[PDB]
C-alpha cells in the first residue's frame, strides 16, 4: 500500500527529476581539450624514441634484446661495426601498426636506449607514416630527452 | 574578418566562450616562444593552454607538456628542465604536410632507395 | 571569392556535424566510449553517435577486424552516404597489432575500406582519439570539396 | 473561390475513391482511402457542416491505420506479383448514368421546408447547434448508438480472443511491487565454504 | 522447449500452423547493433516480435589467441591475457601468473599479494560499472553510463600510474606486480574510496525503484538453480539465484581470507536480481580497496617480485652485479622453463569464473594454453533464456549475462 | 495603401505574410530546441554538450542543418519510392501545419475555427502515419517493426487522448483554443488556469504527450537498443532531416497545447505584468524544458506496457475524471470553479 501510494504520486519519477537537477547544477568535470589536457603519470606509455648519452653518443648497442622480448615482432634490428669498431646498429625499425604499447622494450633495455615517451597526439595521414626508421626515432629522442630524462628520474625508484 | 572567424570558428586559438572563461578564472601561468599562454585555476588544480594561431594539440613542446599534463607540479617558469646541447627544437605533428616523415622506400620520398643484398658480376 | 568560400562553408558544416556510426568491434571501442563521456565529451564537437550507417559519415573502426567480420564491415561502410570518412583506431585496425601473425585477423582495415587518419596505441587513450578526429577535421578543412 | 476548392476537394475524392478499389496494392489502397475521406471532410466544410468535416477525419485516421495492420497481419505471399470488368464496367457506368437522370430533375417537396425538424440557425455555431438536438430530440437514438457500439466490443471479443500459452508474461503490479531489501541479501560465507 | 508452433489457450490450430514453416521472419541482430556489442550476429525468428529461436554466431572477434601463444615464451604471453576480457585486464592476468606460479611452485611477495587484491577489486568495480550502466542504456536510460563512465575514468587513472596504461596493464607477473605503488597513488585511491559509495546511491536513487527500471527487468530470465547447472553458470549468473557462490571464499587465492566483505545473493534469480548484486558487489569490492590501502600502508617496505630464477632483477642490480645481468639477459629472452605438467587455475573474475588450462612441457613456451571465458557459457544459454519473451527484451538478456566478446572468441 | 490592402490582393498578401510569421517563428524556434534539448541532457549528465561551433555552440543546429542539405540520399532498390518519399513529407508538414490554429496573442491566430481542438486532433493523428508508411515503405525488417509499433503507439495513446480534454471543454463551453484561455483569465493571476480545476488531466496530458511525440520514455519507434533506428533506418540526409523535423514541430505543439489548455496561454502569472505572446513562448519553452529533462531521467517501456498504461490507467482515470468534471459543473459545486461558461 505504501508502495501503491507512492507509484501514484509519481514520487519514483519526482525524486528522478530532483537528482537530475542537483546534477544539472553542478560543476562539470569535463576537459577542455585542446587547451586543457588529462593527466599523464612519469610511467606513460607514448610514443617510441631512442636516446643518446648525454656525451651525445648512441645508447644503443644493437644487443636486441628488445626485438627478442617484443611479443608483437615490431622491431627489427640489424648491426654491424661501425667504421671506429663501434657496436652499432645499421638499421632499427618499430613497426608502430604492430606493436601492442607494452612496454617490454624499455624494460629490456639494458642501457635505456630505448624508451616510450610521454607524446601521444602523432595520428597520421598515411600508414607507411607509422614505419618508424632509426633516424626517426632517434629525432624523437633528440626532441623529447628533456621530458624522458625527467620522468626516468621520477619513476627510478621504482625500476 | 578577424571577429568573424572568433565567432564561427573553433580552431582559430580558442572560441569565444574559451576566452571569456579565462578572463573570468585564468592566472596566467608563462608563456612558450611560440607565443602559447598558459593559465592556471586554483594554484594549478586546472591548467590551460590559449594557442598563438591554429589550435593544434601538438603545437605544446616538450618545455611545457609535463606540466600541462600535471605529470609535473611546478611551470618549466619556475623549475625549467635540463636540456643537452644535442637536443633539438620541437616540431608539432607533419602528418598532413611535405615535411612528414616517410620510409627511405617510399614512393612519396621521389628517389626512393633502392635494397639489395648481394653484389652482381659485372661483364667486362 | 565565391566556391572557396562555398567549400569552406561546406567544410565547416561537415566538420562541426560530424556523426559517427555506433561501431565497436573489442578494446579500443572501451576508450572511445570514454572519448564520449563527461571528462572528454566528444559530442560537444558537434560529434555525435548514430546507429544507422544511413546517417553516419564517419566509421570509426575500433578494434580488431577478424576475416569473418571483414564483410560486415565493407557492407555497413557501402551503406554510409557519401561523404565517409573512416578513422583506423588502434594497432589491430592499423595493421593487425598483437595477432598480426594470425589466420583468422585482416592485417589493417585499409585491406577493406580506405582509411583518412590512423589514430596508434594498444588503445589510443580516449584523448590521443580525439586528437585524431580533430586530425581529420583539419584534413577536411585542407582538401575537402563538396564531393568529400 | 468556392468554385476551385469544390473541384479540388471532388475531383480528388472521387480519384482516391476509383483508386482505392482498382489498385492491386493493398497498402496504396489505404492511403488512397484516407486521401478520400480527407478529401470529404474538405466538401463537409465548404457546406459548413464542420464538426461532421473534423469527427470524419479525426475517426477514420485511426480506423485507416488499423486496416493497414490488418493488411501487414494478412499480407499475401505474392505481394511482388500482385475478372470480368468489362461488363462490371458497364454495368457501373449504366447505374451512375440512372443517378444522373435522376438528379438532373432534383427539386425537393413544395413542404419540405415546411417539415424541417431541426432548422439551422446562423447564429449558432454548426456544433452547438448538433448538441441542442442530438441528446434531447434525438435521445432515443442516442441510446441505441450505444447498444450499438456494445454488440460490436462483445462481437469481436467472442469471435477472435486467444492468447498464447507458451510464452513467458510478467504482472507489471508485482513487477512493481518487488522489494529490492527482501529479494537481496548479503551472505557471510567462511572461507573454504561452498554450496 | 519449443514454441514455434504457437499454442494457444483455446487450443486453436491456424491452417498456415499446419503448413511446415519456409517462410519464417528472420533477422539478424547484429554485429553492427547498438546492443550487440559490435560483433555478435545473434540471428532472431520473431513471431510477432516474441523470440522463439536464438541463434549466436560468434568467432567475429577470435582472433587466434592460443594459437598465437604457443609460439611465445610465457613472459611474451602474458599481454594476450588483457585481452580476453578487457573492461578488467589485471583480473585476466591474474589467471595466467597463478598457473605459473603452481607449476614452477613459486611463493611471491606479501606486498604484491596484496596489491593484486587491490587493483583486482579495482577491476570489478570497472567491470561492474560498465556492466549495470550500459545495461540501464539498453532498456533506455541514457544517463546512467554517463555518470558512470566519469567513475572509470578515475578508475583507468589509478591504472595508468601503477603501469604506464590505462587499460592494458600488462602489471601483474608470473612472481608479483611488476612495480610498486607510489604512495600518492594510495593516498588517492583512498580518497576516491570515500566518494565511490554516493555515486552507487545516486545511480540507485535513479534506476533501483524506478517502475520503468522494475517493468523492464523483474521477472525477466528467471534462472532456477537446476538452469544453473545445465549451461556452466558461474560469478553473479550464480548467486543471482541465490547460491552464495564465489571463488574468493570457496577456493581462496592470494590473500582474501583476512579481507572483510559479504557475498550478496537474490532470491528470484531475474534480471533484476543480478543487477542489485551487480551494485552491492560493488560496495562490497570498494570495501576490500580500503582495506588493502591500510594493509599496504601497514606493511613493511619489500619486494613486489620473487627475483630468483623466475623474474628479472632490479634495473639498478642489472647494472652493478654480474649474476643480475645475466638473468636479465636470460629472462628477458628466453624466459624461465615450466615444468612438465598440467593445470587449471580459476579465479573470481568480474564476469565469473576465469581460468587457464595450461599445458607445460619443461620448456620455455607453454605446450597448449586453454582459456576458459566465462562468458562462453553464459552466452551460450541466450537461446533457452531468451524463448518467449519479446524482441524489446533481448538487449535486457544481453545485458544480465555480461558478455564481452574478447573472452568469448579469443 | 488603404486601397491597396482592402483588395483580393492585400488580403491574399495579409495571409501569406502571417503563414510566413508562423513558419518564421516555428523553425527559428527549432534552431534553438535542438540545441536547447542536447544541452539539458548534458548538463544533468555531467558534460557540456554542443559549445565549440559557435559561441557555446549555439550554431550547432545549423551545421546540423547544412551537412544534410550537402548528404547524398540513398534510396533503398527495395523500397516504395513514391510512398518513401511521401513519409518524411507528411511528417515535417503536419506538424507544421498544426499551428495554422494555434493562437500566440489577442488576435495573434492564423485561423480562428470553432473546432480548434478537433482539428488539432486530426491534423497530428494523421502525422503519425509518416512513421508508419516510413517504416512499412523501407521494405527492410528493422523499419518494418517500428512500423507496427508505430499503429500500437497510436492505439496507446488516442483512446484516452479525447476524454483527458473533455473537462476542459465542458469547463469552457468552446472548442476554440482562443475561448479556452479566455476562460482561464480572472484576478487571481495563475490561480485562475485549468491547471487547478483539471490538475489530474495535466499529469495524463502530459504523458499522453511524450507518447504522441515518441519521446522517452515512450521512444519506441526508434528504440536504438532494440531497432537500430526504426523507421528512420533507411533515410538518409534531408528525408532523414524532416523527420527529426517533424518530431520537434510535434513536441512544440504539444507545448503549446499544455499552455493553451493548462496555464492560460498569453495570460499574465501575476497581475502587474501585461498579457502578451512573451508568456506563452515562457510557457512553451518551460514546457520544453520538460519534455528534455524526462528524457534524461527515466528508461523506456516495453511498447505492450504503454498500452497497458493508456487503457488500464489513463482510459479509466480519464473517464472518471469526465464524470466527475460534469457532475461538478452541473452543480456549480464551489461556485462554478468548474464551470467557467457563462
Ligand atoms: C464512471 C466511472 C468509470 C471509471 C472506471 C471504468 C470501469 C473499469 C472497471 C473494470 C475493471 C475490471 O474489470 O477489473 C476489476 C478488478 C478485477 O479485475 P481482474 O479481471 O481480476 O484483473 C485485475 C487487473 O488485471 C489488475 O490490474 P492491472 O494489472 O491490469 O493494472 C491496472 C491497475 C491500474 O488501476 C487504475 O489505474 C484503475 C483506477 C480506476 C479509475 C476509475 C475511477 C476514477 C475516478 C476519477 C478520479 C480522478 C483521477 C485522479 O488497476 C488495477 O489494479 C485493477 C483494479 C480495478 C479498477 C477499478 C476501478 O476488480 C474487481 O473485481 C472490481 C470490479 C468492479
Ligand atoms: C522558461 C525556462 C525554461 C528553460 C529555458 C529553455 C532551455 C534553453 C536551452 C539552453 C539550456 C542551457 C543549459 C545550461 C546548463 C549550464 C550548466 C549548469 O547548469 O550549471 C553548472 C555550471 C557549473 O559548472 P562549471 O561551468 O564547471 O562551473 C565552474 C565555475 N567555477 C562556475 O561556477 O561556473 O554552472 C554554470 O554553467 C553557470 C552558468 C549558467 C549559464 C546561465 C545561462 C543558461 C541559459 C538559460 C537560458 C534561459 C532561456
Ligand atoms: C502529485 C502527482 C500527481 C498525481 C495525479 C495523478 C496522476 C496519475 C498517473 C498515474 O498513476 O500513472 C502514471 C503513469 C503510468 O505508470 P504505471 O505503469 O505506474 O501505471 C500507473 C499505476 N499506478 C498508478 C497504480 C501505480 O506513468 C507513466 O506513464 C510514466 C510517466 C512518464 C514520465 C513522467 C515524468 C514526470 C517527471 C516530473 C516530476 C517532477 C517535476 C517537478
Ligand atoms: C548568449 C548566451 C550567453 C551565455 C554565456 C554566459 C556566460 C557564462 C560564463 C560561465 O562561467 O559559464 C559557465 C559555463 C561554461 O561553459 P563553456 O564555456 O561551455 O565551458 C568551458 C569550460 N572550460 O557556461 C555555460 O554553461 C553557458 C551556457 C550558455 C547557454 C546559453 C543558452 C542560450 C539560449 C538557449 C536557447 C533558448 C531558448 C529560447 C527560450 C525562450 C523563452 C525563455
Ligand atoms: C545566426 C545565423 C547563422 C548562419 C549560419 C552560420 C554558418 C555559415 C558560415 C560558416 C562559418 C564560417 C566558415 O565556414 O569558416 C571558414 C573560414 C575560416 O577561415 P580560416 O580558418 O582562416 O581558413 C581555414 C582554411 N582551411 O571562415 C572565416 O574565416 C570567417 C569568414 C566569414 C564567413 C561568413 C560566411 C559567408
Ligand atoms: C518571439 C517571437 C514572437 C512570438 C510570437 C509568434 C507569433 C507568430 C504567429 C503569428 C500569428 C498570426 O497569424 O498573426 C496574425 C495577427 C493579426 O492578423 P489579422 O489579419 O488581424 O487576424 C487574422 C484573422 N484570422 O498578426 C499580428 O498581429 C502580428 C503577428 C506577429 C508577427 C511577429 C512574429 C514573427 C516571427 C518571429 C520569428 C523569430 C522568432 C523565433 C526565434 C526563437 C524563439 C525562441
Ligand atoms: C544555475 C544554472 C541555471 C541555468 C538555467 C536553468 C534553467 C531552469 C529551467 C526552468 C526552471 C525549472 C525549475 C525546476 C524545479 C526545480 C527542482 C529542484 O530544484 O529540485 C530540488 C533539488 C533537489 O535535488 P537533490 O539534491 O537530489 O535532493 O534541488 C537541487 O538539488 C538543486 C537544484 C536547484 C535548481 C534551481 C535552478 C534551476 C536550474
Ligand atoms: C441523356 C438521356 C436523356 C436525358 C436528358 C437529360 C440530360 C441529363 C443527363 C444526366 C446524366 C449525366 C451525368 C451528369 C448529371 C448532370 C446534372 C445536371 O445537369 O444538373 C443540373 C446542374 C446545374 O446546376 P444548378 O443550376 O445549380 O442546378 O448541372 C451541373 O452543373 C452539375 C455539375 C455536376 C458536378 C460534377 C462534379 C464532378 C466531380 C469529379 C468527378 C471525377
Ligand atoms: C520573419 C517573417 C515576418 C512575417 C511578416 C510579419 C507580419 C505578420 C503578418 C501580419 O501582421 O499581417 C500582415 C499585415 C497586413 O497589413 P495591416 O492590416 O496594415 O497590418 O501587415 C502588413 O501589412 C505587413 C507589415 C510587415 C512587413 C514585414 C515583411 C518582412
Ligand atoms: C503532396 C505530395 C508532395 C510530394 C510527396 C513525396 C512523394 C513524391 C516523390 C516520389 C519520387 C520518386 C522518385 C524515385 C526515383 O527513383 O527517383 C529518385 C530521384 C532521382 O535522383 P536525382 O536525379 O538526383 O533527383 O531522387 C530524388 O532526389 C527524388 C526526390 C523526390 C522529390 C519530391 C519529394
Ligand atoms: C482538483 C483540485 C481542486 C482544488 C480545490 C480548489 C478550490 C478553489 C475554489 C474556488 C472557489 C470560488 O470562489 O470559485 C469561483 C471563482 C471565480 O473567480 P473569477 O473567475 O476571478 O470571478 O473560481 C475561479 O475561477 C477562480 C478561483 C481562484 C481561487 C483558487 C484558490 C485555490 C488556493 C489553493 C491553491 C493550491
Ligand atoms: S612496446 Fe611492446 S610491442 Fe611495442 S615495440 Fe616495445 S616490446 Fe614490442
Ligand atoms: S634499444 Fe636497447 S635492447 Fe634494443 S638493441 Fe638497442 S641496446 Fe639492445
Ligand atoms: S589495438 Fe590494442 S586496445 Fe585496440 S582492439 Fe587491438 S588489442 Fe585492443
Ligand atoms: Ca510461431
Amino acid at each position: 500500500f505504501a508502495r501503491a501510494t507512492k507509484y501514484f504520486l509519481m514520487w519514483d519519477f519526482i525524486k528522478g527529476f530532483g537528482l537530475g537537477m542537483r546534477y544539472f547544477v553542478s560543476p562539470k568535470p569535463t576537459l577542455n581539450y585542446p587547451h586543457e589536457k588529462g593527466p599523464l603519470s612519469p610511467r606513460f606509455r607514448g610514443e617510441h624514441a631512442l636516446r643518446r648519452y648525454p656525451n651525445g653518443e648512441e645508447r644503443c648497442i644493437a644487443c636486441k634484446l628488445c626485438e627478442a622480448v617484443c611479443p608483437a615482432q615490431a622491431i627489427t634490428i640489424d648491426a654491424e661495426p661501425r667504421e671506429d669498431g663501434s657496436r652499432r646498429t645499421t638499421r632499427y625499425d618499430i613497426d608502430m601498426t604492430k606493436c601492442i604499447y607494452c612496454g617490454f622494450c624499455q624494460e629490456a633495455c639494458p642501457v635505456d636506449a630505448i624508451v616510450e615517451g610521454p607524446n601521444f597526439e602523432y595520428a597520421t595521414e598515411t600508414r607507411e607514416e607509422l614505419f618508424y626508421d632509426k633516424q626517426k626515432l632517434l629525432a624523437n629522442g633528440e626532441r623529447w630527452e628533456a621530458e624522458i630524462a625527467r620522468n626516468l628520474q621520477l619513476d627510478a625508484p621504482y625500476r | 574578418m578577424s571577429f568573424l572567424l572568433r565567432f564561427l570558428t573553433w580552431w582559430n586559438s580558442q572560441t569565444l566562450n574559451t576566452q571569456v572563461w579565462t578572463k573570468l578564472y585564468g592566472e596566467k601561468v608563462g608563456e612558450d616562444d611560440q607565443g602559447n599562454v598558459y593559465y592556471q585555476s586554483g594554484g594549478g588544480k586546472r591548467r590551460w593552454v590559449i594557442y598563438n594561431g591554429e589550435s593544434e594539440a601538438s603545437r605544446i613542446s616538450p618545455e611545457w607538456h609535463g606540466w600541462l599534463h600535471h605529470t609535473y607540479k611546478e611551470p618549466p617558469t619556475a623549475a625549467p628542465l635540463a636540456h643537452k646541447p644535442w637536443e633539438k627544437p620541437h616540431e608539432p605533428n607533419l602528418t598532413g604536410s611535405s615535411g612528414a616523415y616517410h620510409p627511405a622506400g617510399s614512393l612519396y620520398r621521389a628517389q626512393p632507395v633502392e635494397r639489395r643484398d648481394y653484389d652482381a658480376w659485372q661483364p667486362e | 571569392f565565391l566556391l572557396t568560400t562555398t567549400e569552406d562553408i561546406i567544410n565547416w558544416a561537415r566538420n562541426g556535424s560530424l556523426h559517427w556510426m555506433t561501431f565497436g568491434l573489442a578494446c579500443c571501442a572501451v576508450e572511445m566510449m570514454q572519448t564520449s563521456m563527461p571528462r572528454y565529451d566528444l559530442e560537444r564537437f558537434g560529434t555525435a553517435p548514430r546507429a544507422s550507417p544511413r546517417q553516419s559519415d564517419l566509421m570509426i573502426v575500433a578494434g580488431t577486424l577478424t576475416n569473418k567480420m571483414a564483410p560486415a564491415l565493407r557492407k555497413v561502410y557501402d551503406q554510409m552516404p557519401e561523404p565517409r570518412y573512416v578513422i583506423s583506431m588502434g594497432s589491430c585496425a592499423n595493421g593487425g597489432g598483437y595477432y598480426h601473425y594470425s589466420y583468422s585477423v585482416v592485417r589493417g582495415c585499409d585491406r577493406i575500406v580506405p582509411v583518412d587518419i590512423y589514430v596508434p596505441g594498444c588503445p589510443p587513450t580516449a584523448e590521443a582519439l580525439l586528437y585524431g578526429i580533430l586530425q581529420l577535421q583539419r584534413r577536411i578543412r585542407r582538401t575537402g570539396t563538396l564531393v568529400r | 473561390m468556392m468554385t476551385f476548392a469544390f473541384y479540388l476537394f471532388a475531383i480528388s475524392a472521387c480519384v482516391a475513391g476509383f483508386m482505392v478499389v482498382i489498385g492491386r496494392n493493398p497498402v496504396h489502397s489505404v492511403l488512397w482511402l484516407i486521401l478520400a475521406f480527407l478529401s470529404a471532410a474538405g466538401l463537409f466544410v465548404l457546406q459548413g457542416a464542420e464538426f461532421v468535416a473534423m469527427l470524419l477525419v479525426v475517426v477514420y485516421v485511426g480506423a485507416v491505420a488499423v486496416l493497414f495492420l490488418f493488411v501487414v497481419m494478412m499480407l499475401d505471399v505474392d505481394f511482388a506479383e500482385l475478372r470480368y470488368l468489362p461488363l462490371a464496367l458497364v454495368i457501373g457506368v449504366v447505374l451512375l448514368a440512372q443517378l444522373g437522370i435522376a438528379f438532373s430533375g432534383w427539386t425537393p417537396s413544395d413542404q419540405a421546408e415546411s417539415l424541417r425538424a431541426a432548422p439551422v440557425d446562423a447564429a449558432v455555431e454548426n456544433t452547438l447547434g448538433l448538441g441542442l438536438v442530438l441528446y434531447d430530440r434525438y435521445v432515443l437514438m442516442f441510446q441505441l448508438a450505444g447498444l450499438v457500439l456494445l454488440v460490436a466490443m462483445i462481437g469481436a471479443i467472442v469471435l477472435t480472443m486467444r492468447h498464447r500459452k507458451d510464452v513467458k508474461r510478467q504482472n507489471v503490479l508485482e513487477q512493481m511491487w518487488r522489494d529490492p531489501a527482501k529479494t537481496m541479501e548479503l551472505k557471510d560465507v567462511k572461507p573454504g565454504q561452498g554450496l | 522447449g519449443d514454441i514455434r508452433k504457437n499454442s494457444y489457450d483455446d487450443g486453436s490450430m491456424d491452417a498456415l500452423t499446419g503448413e511446415q514453416s519456409i517462410r519464417n521472419f528472420n533477422i539478424n541482430f547484429g554485429p553492427q547493433h547498438p546492443a550487440a556489442h559490435g560483433v555478435l550476429r545473434m540471428v532472431l525468428e520473431l513471431d510477432g516480435e516474441i523470440v522463439e529461436r536464438a541463434d549466436p554466431h560468434i568467432g567475429l572477434l577470435h582472433r587466434g589467441t592460443e594459437k598465437l601463444m604457443e609460439s611465445r615464451t610465457y613472459l611474451q604471453n602474458l599481454p594476450y591475457l588483457d585481452r580476453l576480457d578487457y573492461v578488467a585486464p589485471m583480473n585476466q592476468e591474474h589467471a595466467w601468473c597463478l598457473a605459473i606460479e603452481r607449476l614452477t611452485g613459486t611463493v611471491i611477495p606479501r606486498r604484491a599479494s596484496l596489491i593484486r587484491v587491490l587493483y583486482s577489486e579495482i577491476g570489478r568495480i570497472l567491470n561492474h560499472l560498465m556492466g549495470v550502466t550500459t545495461g540501464a542504456m539498453d532498456v533506455g536510460a541514457l544517463t546512467p553510463p554517463l555518470w558512470g563512465f566519469e567513475a572509470r575514468e578515475e578508475l583507468m587513472i589509478f591504472y595508468e600510474r601503477a603501469c604506464g596504461a590505462r587499460l592494458h596493464a600488462a602489471y601483474f607477473r608470473p612472481g608479483g606486480v611488476h612495480q610498486d605503488l607510489p604512495p600518492d597513488l594510495l593516498d588517492d585511491i583512498e580518497e576516491w574510496c570515500e566518494r565511490f559509495p554516493k555515486l552507487v546511491d545516486d545511480l540507485d536513487t535513479l534506476l533501483t525503484e524506478n517502475r520503468i527500471f522494475k517493468q523492464r527487468l523483474v521477472d525477466i530470465g528467471i534462472v532456477t538453480e537446476a538452469d544453473a547447472l545445465d549451461w556452466g553458470y558461474t560469478g553473479v549468473m550464480v548467486r543471482g539465484s541465490g547460491l552464495a557462490w564465489d571463488l574468493r571464499r570457496s577456493q581462496p587465492y592470494e590473500c582474501y581470507d583476512e579481507f572483510d566483505f559479504q557475498i550478496p545473493v537474490g532470491r528470484n534469480g531475474d534480471c533484476y536480481d543480478r543487477y542489485l548484486c551487480r551494485m552491492a558487489e560493488m560496495r562490497e569490492s570498494c570495501k576490500i580497496m580500503q582495506q588493502a590501502v591500510q594493509k599496504l600502508r601497514a606493511e613493511p617496505a619489500g619486494d613486489v617480485l620473487a627475483r630468483g630464477k623466475l623474474t628479472p632483477p632490479r634495473r639498478a642490480e642489472m647494472k652493478r652485479d654480474m649474476e643480475s645481468l645475466i638473468h636479465h639477459f636470460k629472462l628477458y629472452t628466453e624466459g624461465f622453463k615450466v615444468p612438465a605438467g598440467e593445470v587449471y587455475a580459476a579465479v573470481e573474475a568480474p564476469k565469473g569464473e576465469f581460468g587457464v588450462y595450461l599445458v607445460a612441457d619443461g620448456t620455455n613456451k607453454p605446450w597448449r594454453a586453454k582459456l576458459r571465458a566465462p562468458g562462453f557459457a553464459h552466452l551460450q544459454s541466450i537461446d533457452w533464456m531468451s524463448r518467449g519473451h519479446m524482441l524489446a527484451d533481448v538487449p535486457a538478456i544481453i545485458a544480465t549475462l555480461d558478455i564481452v566478446f574478447g573472452e568469448v572468441d579469443r | 495603401m488603404a486601397e491597396f490592402w482592402a483588395s483580393p490582393y492585400g488580403f491574399a498578401l495579409s495571409m501569406l505574410l502571417q503563414g510566413l510569421a508562423v513558419i518564421a517563428f516555428v523553425m527559428g524556434s527549432l534552431i534553438f530546441m535542438v540545441y536547447g534539448d542536447r544541452k539539458i541532457w548534458a548538463a544533468v549528465q555531467m558534460r557540456r554538450g554542443p559549445n565549440v561551433v559557435g559561441p557555446w555552440g549555439l550554431l550547432q543546429t545549423f551545421a546540423d542543418a547544412l551537412k544534410y542539405i550537402v548528404k547524398e540520399i540513398v534510396i533503398p532498390a527495395g523500397a516504395d519510392k513514391f510512398v518513401y518519399f511521401l513519409a518524411p513529407f507528411l511528417s515535417m508538414m503536419l506538424a507544421l501545419f498544426a499551428f495554422v490554429v494555434i493562437p500566440f496573442d489577442e488576435g495573434w491566430v492564423m485561423a480562428n475555427i470553432n473546432v480548434g481542438i478537433l482539428f488539432i486532433f486530426a491534423a497530428s493523428s494523421l502525422e503519425v502515419y509518416g512513421v508508419i508508411m516510413g517504416g512499412w515503405a523501407s521494405n527492410s525488417k528493422y523499419p518494418f517493426l517500428a512500423s507496427l509499433r508505430s499503429a500500437a503507439q497510436m492505439i496507446s495513446y488516442e483512446v484516452s487522448l479525447g476524454l483527458i480534454i473533455i473537462g476542459i471543454i465542458i469547463s469552457t463551453g468552446s472548442m476554440n483554443l482562443t475561448a479556452i484561455v479566455e476562460a482561464q483569465r480572472g484576478d487571481y493571476g495563475l490561480l485562475n488556469w485549468y491547471w487547478l480545476p483539471h490538475l489530474p488531466m495535466v499529469v495524463l496530458f502530459f504523458v499522453s504527450a511524450l507518447a504522441e511525440c515518441n519521446r522517452p520514455p515512450f521512444d519506441l519507434v526508434e528504440a536504438e537498443s532494440e531497432l537500430v533506428a526504426g523507421f528512420m533506418t533507411e533515410y538518409s540526409s534531408t528525408p532523414y532531416l524532416l523527420f527529426m523535423a517533424g518530431e520537434y514541430i510535434a513536441m512544440y505543439l504539444m507545448c503549446a497545447l499544455l499552455s493553451l489548455l493548462f496555464f492560460g496561454g498569453w495570460l499574465s502569472p501575476v497581475p502587474f505584468i501585461a498579457d502578451g505572446w512573451w508568456w506563452m513562448v515562457i510557457k512553451m519553452w518551460f514546457w520544453f524544458y520538460m519534455f528534455a529533462m524526462v528524457k534524461a531521467i527515466v528508461p523506456r517501456y516495453r511498447y505492450d506496457q504503454l498500452m497497458r498504461i493508456g487503457w488500464k490507467v489513463f482510459l479509466p482515470l480519464s473517464l472518471g475524471w469526465v464524470v466527475l468534471v460534469a457532475i461538478l459543473a452541473r452543480y456549480e459545486i464551489l461556485g462554478g470553479f468548474w464551470a467557467r461558461f457563462a
